[PDB]
């Protein structure tokens, strides 16, 4: 049963199982290609592949790219193999993983890293092409070797950055994970800190927030209790500026720009697909 | 469009359209 993952110059343990074919789930070790997604048996079998794969990025088409950070958008009707792989790459770190078959309603959004051999796998997120609970992310997942650096956070940014493209407002499927919960949380006390810094008016509708954020109303108004920042005085449903919570975010978006751990919406390139 | 959970042990209700009023410290 698999225990770990040879993957580009990375080797993974696994966290949970995912339904390799037998032959392959038998064995500890799982050698796979770092750019197109096919597993192998062995060392000695990947290194074969590598001399005979074309491929050094993701397929699908590139419609963000800031320097040697990138973002692909794959189909998964037109790259069922590539999104298959990704899903039962996924579910090896996710507790619970809705599906990995029937790829083809889905969209993944691939984020890489270059370097000088090719667009190296950070994470990825898969999004439903037509949501009945407009969710804009369906599964998220940032690669371990890549894990607690703030691109999961990027990838939450994205995918609300392609809402915003869209004109509608988005939310996460439900039920989301620890992991996933503490991530969302972290990126929506952000994203509401950072429009209160920034609001002159003397009051706000959740709705105003919701239309400029992408943000679902509801993850709103979650957020702003989370923050204990609505309050009920005089009669009257107030939000609350807190100056400790504005001021230690600043700090954050200092350290955060200090690196370059943020998406800029300048480079997209993008028009929806259907 | 309305939503709930308590605030300091007392449960409440709100509207998503309404404006709500935004303030500082100011003595509350
Ligand atoms: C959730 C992500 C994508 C997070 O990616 P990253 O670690 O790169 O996040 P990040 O941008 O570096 O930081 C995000 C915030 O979360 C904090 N944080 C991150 N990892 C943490 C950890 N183990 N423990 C405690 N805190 C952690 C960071 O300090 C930061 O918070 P501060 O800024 O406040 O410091 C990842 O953990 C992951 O892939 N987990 C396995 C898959 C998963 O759980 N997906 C989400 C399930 S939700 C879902 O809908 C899919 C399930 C399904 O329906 O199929
Ligand atoms: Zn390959």
């Amino acid at each position: 049963m698999i225990k770990t993952i040879a993957f580009g110059r990375y080797e993974l343990d696994t966290w949970y199982h995912s339904p390799y074919p037998e032959e392959y789930a038998r064995l500890g070790r799982l050698y796979m290609c770092e750019f197109c997604l096919k597993y192998m048996k062995s060392q000695t079998i990947l290194r074969r592949h590598m001399a005979k794969c074309v491929w050094k990025h993701p397929p699908g088409d590139e419609i963000y790219r800031k320097g040697s950070i990138s973002v692909f958008e794959v189909d998964g009707k037109k790259n069922k193999i590539y999104c298959q792989n990704l899903c039962l790459l996924a579910k090896l770190f996710l507790d619970h993983k809705t599906l990995y078959y029937d790829v083809e309603p889905f969209l993944f959004y691939v984020m890489t890293e270059a370097d000088n051999t090719g667009c190296h796998l950070i994470g990825y997120f898969s999004k439903e092409k037509n949501s009945f609970l407009n969710y804009n992310v369906s599964c998220i997942l940032t690669m371990p070797q890549y894990m607690r650096q703030g691109y999961g956070k990027m990838l939450i940014d994205f995918s609300y950055l392609l809402s915003k493209v869209e004109e509608k407002v988005g939310s996460p499927e439900r039920p989301l994970s620890d992991l996933g919960l503490i991530s969302y949380r972290s990126y929506w006390k952000e994203v509401l800190l950072r429009y209160l810094h920034n609001f002159q008016g003397k009051e706000i509708s959740i709705k105003e927030i919701s239309q400029e954020t992408a943000v679902n109303p509801v993850d709103i108004v979650s957020t702003l209790q989370a923050l204990q920042m609505l309050k009920y005085w005089k009669g009257k449903h107030l939000v609350l500026k807190r100056q400790d919570l504005i001021d230690e975010w600043i700090a954050k978006e200092a350290k955060r720009s200090n690196s370059n751990k943020t998406m800029d919406p300048s480079c997209l390139k993008w028009t929806p697909p259907k | 469009g309305m939503v709930e959970i308590e605030i300091e042990g007392r449960l409440h209700r709100i509207s998503i359209f309404d404006p709500l009023e935004i303030i500082l410290e100011d003595d509350l």
